[PDB]
């Protein structure tokens, strides 16, 4: 997967809600990831690798 | 060869009896105390047992009698020589 | 929403939540929290896209 | 009679908690040193992990200084160094031990979630841990004074309450602590207080766990062993030998990690002795303490913690309960293989001039497996000096050898196998044949069995050493003694490809040929006719022929009469041995109907005639095959000359629809299926045109104008007559191929309009590579997933074998035919056959028994039922036998490699599981999946509810989260009100009465209903019948016979109801619980005897419930099994595959349920 | 490899499943015949012996 | 375009970068005590590592 | 740990290492005991070491 | 490839290829049910027993083997023998019990 | 407003699956640990499994699991209790290492002095030197040397 900004889905099974999510991800080259991501809450989080 | 056992298998019904019979008898032939009771083609100890089985003329019943007979085949020759332990007195 | 779930207030109290969250059971230092932070994605030596 | 003593052949086994002094028994010695050996002469350090005065001598009755060397001088023990002369081998075997200086906790006790030490003590763990590591004090036995028991304090709360109570108060805290908590303890105490509370207080959370602890209690009593045991005292050290120190090339060593590990404790507790006589402060005998904590529980089980690592090497080192667990999923060695001597294996050929007992084994594998046997004869017959001659002459090759060879194989069977091995046919035994050639040759008949193909699969050799073993294989893994599927009684001999379309161009007929319309005598001038080349193989021609038939009592009939017939018929007929008709010869011969003749020739004539005849079948089969010239050209594939045609008017279709899409009659969706469906019919239009081509229409003329028959086209004759191809791939090679789909789903409209005939262009492929792909992932996939579900299926199965002979019940399943929508998707005939009636059953008129009670009904009787009207049969099932672990041979039914009743002690649910997964790569809700969750009893998603109770019913209540319904029964209360979701559509009539497991809505059911609500035999019959539309959908042929023993395996367990026995609650064998009712119903209690209710479990689940231990260790999760099993003192007395296997004896089935049956005799017993 | 000539026939069985029947002319010809090298080591170490 | 392919190169410049840091460890470790004009660019970087 | 010693200059002084008989010369004793000390030091190999 | 007696492994007694001998073939889980199928049990027990995992009975036969006379005296296997200690050098206690 | 571990559970319990990964951040921040986790998928899968089919009894896998919420700090590794505490002994002073040292002597001397009171413990060491000069002993075993 090449280094940047990658934005997903997961779509359907997640929480089998058909409400979605949407995620985006920062991948360096070297060093730790940045991820943000929603919940069914519509609440931003964010997780390091 | 012995291509099909189910004459051996006719014969006695249980069919791992006859795995376990014919065993007994193909011992009795390998080791020698014996000797096989139809013509040898040649068959190992194996097939012959099974023939024997085929035509009826072994089988658990017989052989037990056979052996039951020999306990007291030796039994009568031994029977000085174990009266002969009375110093157990 | 997302500000009404934060259990943080300052950037201190942030940079406290995020060491813990990287290195646990262990007591966290300012030093350690501002060393951290800043050498995760802001550092030359540990983070590159090239 | 005394016992015995020394070793016999034991019974059982037995695990519990091990003593300090129990443990210092097996020692016999104390390792009180790290060092292992000493670094110039390599000989062991005395007293230490490697040593030979505690262990065993490093060399074969040698002692240690080497004072005494001599094979005479052995039970002495040298003045030197103590040290008993004997073999290295108890070196092996030994064990010896530790004095730990302070009480540690056993880690696999400790923690492994039923935290035993825990729950025994009713202390949480982390309680227990703040304590262990002196985190914490924890008061024991605190008397009367301010105090709980269990109560645990701090530093300043230990040292107030101390200052208050000096003495009737004690508090420690440790491992120490934990010791005197349990040696404290008091379980018959403990028990007289928990069987009140259980009596005074009225609450389900109360007496549930109030219950369960005193269960738990009582059977720690029973089970002799004592709390104080759970926290280590003497700790064990492996034997040198099983943990090995030896060297290597270089001079460098090799050795185990357990070494390193027992060297750390030994280390670390040496240093605690220390600590302890030089009087240091609390601060470090403490942290000494915890570091020996750690280091023991590194060893025991270092799975837990933070997993220590190895010396210079990152990766963790394996401990004892890595050692006992192994890896690669559950594998106990006994499991996962094991390397076997007397073996070999190499690539595979053909060989079709064999006779299907026996298999061409190469030369050289041949004198190198039989090498001992070899030997033996030669020194037997006096051809060599001794052993060490026949070697240098079999090695040296000389030329007699070969002959003594051709002497050992001749009787003496060999066991072939592959590499998938699925279905017991995966194994069997062949009669060898010397080869010269490095490949092993297998008859083609057998390569159906194997699922072998010739393109460089691989195949191993067994060899039968003993007596048993060579009577075994051919008594029973004998080729020509398995004829038949033991999955349905249809012949697995069945010729495959060539042979068929060798009896395919032999039996058949053409419009106009030579010799058409002569006569002649019989088959043998008929032949002579052909041979001759004066008649065309293929000719209409009525000949003389004498077909036989047994129809006499006991007794052969002959008859003669003119036959219309072919030349190529009449010659096969001879071949077709005795009582068979000649209708069955006269037929064109496909691959169904040349099945169906063997079937017949076995199901009359006997085994050793179908046999042969299957023999010469193949043979003459290959021959005509060759003699046919039957080849495949560029032009036997014939494109339909319309095919353009209705390419072109479907191309009109589409832009058609594609025009209404461009002025908006139409919407998007609409559209994409109206352009999809009018392309999916050109497919077919396509297909239906080519297929007429490829099919009648030759056109040639006998003495008339014209006539037309079926195609001599080879293409179509390989399709047609089964030796392979079919209409799909035909279809694929002339007419257009599909519409291929995306990786997605969205099947793409254009489809692939060329064909593999026609140049595909570069798009087409692109796209057929996909469709490929997948394809080959879930062929290669749903392989590991067969493979699972046959483990599964296994596992669930095994124990069950054919025990008693037959148990009398009347008891049993109604077999119809399964009549869906249209006529008979499958026959009566075919679900009867092979199985014994419950009952007597009468024709239209009664006081009339054609089929007596319980006989075996067979082939003869099947069609006797089918002579009359007969539409339902009553029988006997595995499920419904009343025979307790087991299954009575009576119940079981027939099939088998023979056509005779199954045998007595018999493993069917093994052949049952491997049945039902063998043909599971064949299967793709529905599918495979839809097998699993079947077998699974697993709850469907959106499942209908069945009414609970017959009687009116009533919408009750308002919306909250569910609309209550409330039932009205007739006669009885109405308790029972469901709280049913409203936001689901109903079915039920609010105005009208329903019976109990009638449809209160639509949608699957869950078979857990299916059983409590209608019945047992309605949820067998659902199972059965659900995984039966599964596999026959698929076109797969399984008897309902094993499905059935899998149900039985499903409803094994059962949950009380009424009490006056067992406890109420309890899941429960159906069998135990069953036998202890039927002995209740009379003597003890006049009946005392307590109601139960049948459960339904899945396959995976019941699985889990096993009586041996050493059997579920093996599968389940072992360290969890090995505890719960030690606590409980827990018994194996085998009984068992499994754990005979795992052990190493006899199976208790088969040739070994003899012994095992006289043993199991013997023992309780005088 | 080498192209040769080749007959599409069932050969008594011989070439049964995907097997293939050559003639003697092919292996006579060594054509098909092939060349390998292998390695073998000997090592000389040193033992306390 | 979300799929990205490296070669022979970039690796081996991967693994020579991790050589490089676990060298410049050691090359800090020594200059924290070092003496003046003695000890060169020698007795500091290594061969083993890279 | 001498011998380690010596092995630091002559690691690149020498282009690749001194000879395996060359820090015996460097050393005060018989300098055969090379081979033997080197061989001896050496630890053991897990032998649960994955292949 | 084949063997009929070759090298074995030290840590548990099982044939293992030391020379390009090639050591013996598996026997697995899936074929132990193919003899479990079959009413073969001698079959099964010299399988997993005397021709692999007994390092006494391997022998005992082989003598048998060439005496002339096929039998065989199986004794416990090494494998279970081994799981028995590593079972019990814990604080585990397994016996085996009656006559 | 709080209690955390019902959480991940009740929803574990309702969708019925939950990826490896949505157990670990769902849990209560008191337990990290890696290995922790290893008996709790069994735990959490022998009741309702997801471990990305299971026992229906669930009961007392939920009551053991909340105990194991409960000893959920101490996060063990020995190292750590004994950094702690240690962690809490305070440093000396100057002096009072001077006081500690004083202490010592006083308690040591009297001992010395004790044993000097005792007359046996004289006739001992006059005996043990009378089998000195005997050679039955050397002078190295009796004395380490006198003040000198
Ligand atoms: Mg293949
Ligand atoms: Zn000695
Ligand atoms: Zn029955």
């Amino acid at each position: 997967r090449s280094p940047g900004v990658f934005f997903d889905s997961d779509k359907g099974k997640t929480h089998s809600s058909g409400k979605v999510l949407y995620n985006a991800r920062i991948i360096p080259y070297r060093g730790s990831w940045l991820d943000f991501e929603f919940d069914p809450k519509d609440n931003l989080f964010v997780r390091i690798d | 060869a012995r291509v099909t056992v189910q004459d051996a298998v006719e014969k006695i019904g249980n069919r791992f009896d006859l795995v376990l019979v014919a065993a007994r008898r193909a011992r009795q032939m390998q080791v020698g105390g014996k000797d096989p009771l139809v013509p040898e083609e040649n068959d190992k100890t194996t097939v012959i047992a099974l023939r024997e089985i085929e035509e009826g003329l072994i089988n658990n019943q017989i052989l037990d009698v056979r052996e039951r007979q020999e306990q007291q085949e030796q039994e009568a020759a031994e029977l000085q020589a174990v009266t002969a332990i009375a110093e157990g007195r | 929403e997302t500000l009404r779930v934060d259990p943080t207030n300052d950037r201190l109290s942030a940079l406290v939540e995020i060491y813990r969250m990287m290195r646990p059971g262990e007591p966290p230092t300012r030093e350690a929290a501002e060393s951290l932070f800043e050498n995760l994605f802001f550092s030359e030596d540990r983070y590159d896209l090239s | 009679l005394k016992a015995q003593t020394k070793t016999e052949e034991f019974d059982a086994i037995k695990i519990a908690l091990a003593s300090p002094d129990m443990i210092r028994s097996w020692s016999f010695g104390e390792v009180k040193k790290p060092e292992t050996i000493n670094y110039r002469t390599f000989k062991p350090e005395r007293d230490g992990l490697f040593c030979a005065r505690i262990f065993g001598p490093v060399k074969d009755y040698e002692c240690l200084c080497g004072k005494y060397k001599r094979l005479k001088h052995r039970g002495v023990i040298c003045e030197k160094c103590g040290v008993e002369v004997t073999q290295t081998k108890v070196r092996r075997e030994r064990m010896g031990h530790i004095e730990l200086a302070s009480p540690t906790a056993h880690i696999w006790f400790l923690k492994s979630l039923p935290s035993r030490i825990g729950l025994l003590l009713d202390m949480p763990l982390r309680d227990i841990e703040r304590v262990l590591y002196f985190e914490s004090y924890v008061v024991i036995e605190g008397g009367m004074t301010n105090l709980e028991r269990q109560q645990i304090l701090t530093e300043e709360q230990y040292l107030d309450a101390l200052e208050e109570f000096g003495d009737e108060f004690d508090a420690k805290m440790g491992a120490e602590a934990i010791q005197a908590l349990l040696k404290s303890m008091d379980l018959e105490q403990e028990c007289e207080q928990l069987r009140e509370e259980l009596n005074e207080t009225n609450s389900e959370t109360k007496r549930k766990k109030l219950t369960k602890r005193i269960k738990l209690l009582e059977a720690f009593v029973q089970s002799g062993n004592k709390p104080e045991w759970m926290i280590l005292t003497v700790l064990p050290v492996l034997p040198p030998d099983l943990r090995p120190l030896v060297p290597l090339d270089g001079g460098r060593f090799a050795t185990s990690d357990l070494n390193d590990l027992y060297r750390r404790v030994i280390n670390r507790n040496n240093r605690l002795k220390r600590l302890l006589d030089l009087a240091a402060p609390d601060i470090i005998v403490r942290n000494e303490k915890r570091m020996l904590q750690e280091a023991v529980d590194a060893l025991l089980d270092n799975g837990r913690r933070g997993r220590a690592i190895t010396g210079s090497n990152k990766r963790p080192l394996k401990s004892l309960a890595d050692m006992i667990k192994g890896k690669q999923g559950r594998f106990r060695q006994n499991l996962l293989g094991k390397r076997v001597d007397y073996s070999g294996r190499s690539v595979i050929t053909v060989g079709p001039y064999l006779r299907l007992h026996q298999c061409g084994l190469p030369k050289k594998m041949a004198l190198e497996l039989f090498k001992p046997f070899i030997y033996g004869k030669l020194e037997l017959r006096g051809l060599a000096t001794t052993i060490k001659a026949a070697k240098k002459m079999v090695e040296r090759e000389e030329a007699v050898v070969w002959d003594i060879l051709d002497e050992v194989i001749r009787e003496h069977p060999v066991l072939l196998n592959r590499a998938p091995t699925l279905h017991r046919l995966g194994i069997q035994a062949f009669e060898p044949v010397l080869i010269e050639g490095k490949a092993i040759q297998l008859h083609p008949l057998v390569c159906a069995a194997y699922n072998a193909d010739f393109d460089g699969d691989q195949m191993a050799v067994h060899v039968p050493l003993t007596l048993e073993a060579q009577l075994e294989a051919r008594a029973l893994m004998m080729s020509t003694n398995n004829i038949l599927s033991p999955a349905n009684g249809e012949p697995i001999i069945v010729p495959s490809q060539d042979v068929v379309l060798g009896l395919y161009y032999m039996t058949r007929d053409c419009v106009n040929a030579k010799g058409e319309g002569m006569v002649l005598t019989g088959p043998k001038e008929a032949e002579r006719l052909y041979r001759s080349g004066l008649a065309s193989l293929h000719a209409r021609v009525k000949v003389r022929i004498t077909e036989y038939e047994k129809d006499a009592n006991g007794e052969l009939v002959a008859k003669t009469s003119l036959k219309d017939t072919t030349v190529g018929r009449a010659i096969l007929w001879m071949i077709v041995p005795k009582g068979l008709p000649y209708s069955i010869v006269n037929q064109a011969l496909g691959k169904k109907a040349i099945s169906k003749m063997l079937n017949t020739c076995y199901r009359i004539l006997g085994l050793k005639p179908t046999v042969i005849f299957a023999d010469q079948i193949m043979y003459t089969g290959f021959a005509y095959a060759a003699r046919s010239g039957a080849s495949v050209g560029i032009d036997d594939m014939v494109i339909p000359e319309k095919k353009h045609e209705i390419i072109s008017e479907a191309e009109a279709e589409v832009a058609e629809i594609q025009e209404q899409f461009q002025s908006g009659l139409v919407t998007a969706g609409e559209r994409y299926n109206k352009v999809i469906d009018i392309w999916a019919a050109a497919n077919d239009r396509v297909s239906k045109a080519m297929m007429d081509n490829l099919q009648t229409e030759t056109v040639i003329n006998r003495d008339g104008q014209e006539e037309k028959q079926v195609s001599f086209n080879s293409i179509y004759m390989m399709a047609d007559s089964g030796a392979r191809g079919s209409a799909a791939q035909i279809r694929q090679l002339a007419g257009m191929r599909g519409l291929m789909a995306k990786p997605d789903g969205s099947i793409i409209e254009t489809p692939i309009t060329a064909n593999f005939r026609e140049g595909l262009n570069v798009l087409q492929y692109f796209i057929s590579t996909h469709g490929a792909r997948k394809g080959l992932a879930d062929t290669a996939l749903k392989t590991a997933n067969s493979g699972y579900l046959t483990r599964r299926l296994v596992d669930v199965a095994q124990d069950l074998v054919v025990t008693e002979d037959d148990c009398g019940t009347h008891e049993g399943i109604m077999m119809t035919p399964v009549i869906e929508g249209g006529d008979v998707k499958e026959p009566l005939r075919d679900r009867v056959l092979g199985r014994v009636t419950a009952e007597d059953v009468l024709k239209p008129g009664t006081a009339d028994i054609l089929v007596p009670r319980n006989t075996l009904l067979h082939e003869q009787w099947c069609d006797l039922l089918e002579e009359n009207s007969v539409d339902a049969v009553k029988v006997r099932s595995v499920v419904s036998c009343d025979t307790d672990f087991g299954v009575c041979a009576h119940c079981y039914g027939r099939d088998l490699a023979r056509g005779h009743i199954i045998n007595k002690g018999e493993a069917i649910g093994v052949i049952a599981a491997q049945s039902i997964g063998e043909p599971g790569t064949q299967l793709t809700t529905g599918g495979l999946p839809r097998v699993a969750d079947l077998f699974e009893a697993r709850r469907p998603k959106e499942p209908a509810i069945l009414a609970e109770i017959s009687g009116i019913v009533s919408f009750g209540k308002e919306t909250k989260g569910k609309r209550r319904l409330v039932i009205t029964p007739v006669d009885g209360s109405d308790p029972y009100e469901e709280m049913i979701p409203k936001w689901r559509q109903l079915n039920v009539f609010e105005g009208e009465r329903v019976e109990r497991g009638d449809v209160i809505s639509d949608g699957p059911e869950a078979p857990h209903d299916i059983l409590r609500l209608r019945g047992v035999h309605a949820v067998t019959r659902y199972i059965v019948n659900e995984v039966q539309d599964v596999y026959r959908l698929q076109g797969v042929k399984i008897n309902d016979k094993h499905i059935e023993v899998i149900v039985r395996q499903m409803l094994r367990k059962a949950t009380i109801v009424n009490a006056g026995s067992s406890d109420f609650l309890e899941g429960e064998q159906v069998e135990y619980s069953r036998v202890k009712i039927a002995n209740r119903e009379l003597e003890a209690n006049g009946k005392v005897g307590a109601t139960y209710s049948r459960d339904l479990l899945g396959i995976t689940k019941a699985s889990l419930a096993t009586e041996s231990f050493i059997s579920a260790a093996s599968f389940q999760e072992t360290t969890r099994v090995l505890t719960e099993a030690a606590v409980a003192g827990k018994r194996d007395e085998l009984r068992g595959l499994k754990e005979n296997v795992i052990v190493g004896r006899l199976i208790p089935a088969g040739t070994g349920y003899a012994y095992h049956q006289d043993r199991m005799r013997r023992r309780a017993a005088g | 490899g080498q192209n040769m000539r080749v007959a599409f026939m069932p050969w008594n069985g011989y070439n049964f499943e995907d097997s293939i029947l050559v003639s003697e002319r092919v292996v006579q010809e060594d054509r098909f015949t092939t060349i390998h090298i292998q390695e073998l080591a000997c090592v000389s170490r040193d033992t306390k012996l | 375009g979300n799929r990205r392919i490296r070669s022979v190169g970039e690796m081996a410049e991967n693994q020579f970068r991790v050589g490089l840091v676990r060298v410049e460890r050691a090359v800090k470790e020594r200059l924290s005590l070092g003496d003046l004009d003695t000890l060169m660019p020698q007795d500091m970087i290594n061969a083993k590592p890279i | 740990n001498k011998l380690n010693r010596i092995s630091r200059q002559m690691l690149q002084e020498m282009g690749r290492e001194p000879t395996p008989e060359e820090l015996a010369e460097r050393m005060l004793m018989p300098e055969d005991k090379i081979r033997k000390v080197l061989k001896i030091a050496k630890e053991p190999i897990s032998m649960e070491t994955p292949i | 490839h084949a063997r009929s007696t070759g090298s074995y492994s030290l840590v548990t007694q099982q044939p293992l290829g030391g020379k390009a001998q090639f050591g013996g073939q598996r026997f697995g889980e899936m074929e132990v049910w193919a003899l479990e199928a079959y009413g073969a049990a001698y079959t099964l027990q010299e399988m997993l027993t005397v021709k692999s995992d007994d390092v006494n009975g391997r022998t005992k036969m082989y003598k048998n083997i060439v005496d002339g006379n096929h039998q065989m005296e199986p004794g416990m296997p090494e494998s279970f023998n081994v799981l028995l200690k590593e079972i019990r050098s814990l604080g585990i206690n397994i016996e085996l019990e009656d006559e | 407003p709080q209690s955390q571990l019902k959480l991940l559970v009740t929803r574990g319990k309702e969708q019925g699956y939950l990826t490896y990964a949505e157990v670990n951040d769902h849990l209560p921040e008191d337990i990290v640990d890696s290995d922790q986790i290893e008996d709790i998928i069994q735990m959490i899968n022998d009741m309702g499994i997801q471990v990305m089919n299971t026992a229906d009894e669930d009961a007392a896998e939920a009551a053991a699991q909340v105990l194991s919420s409960v000893e959920s700090g101490r996060t063990t590794d020995p190292v750590r209790m004994y950094m702690r505490e240690m962690g809490t002994v305070e440093l000396l002073t100057r002096e009072g290492e001077i006081d500690i040292a004083k202490r010592i002597e006083d308690g040591i001397n009297q001992v010395q002095c004790s044993v000097a009171e005792y007359p046996e413990a004289i006739t001992y060491l006059l005996e043990q030197y009378d089998r000195v000069e005997a050679e039955e002993a050397r002078l190295s075993d009796l004395i380490t040397g006198f003040v000198d």
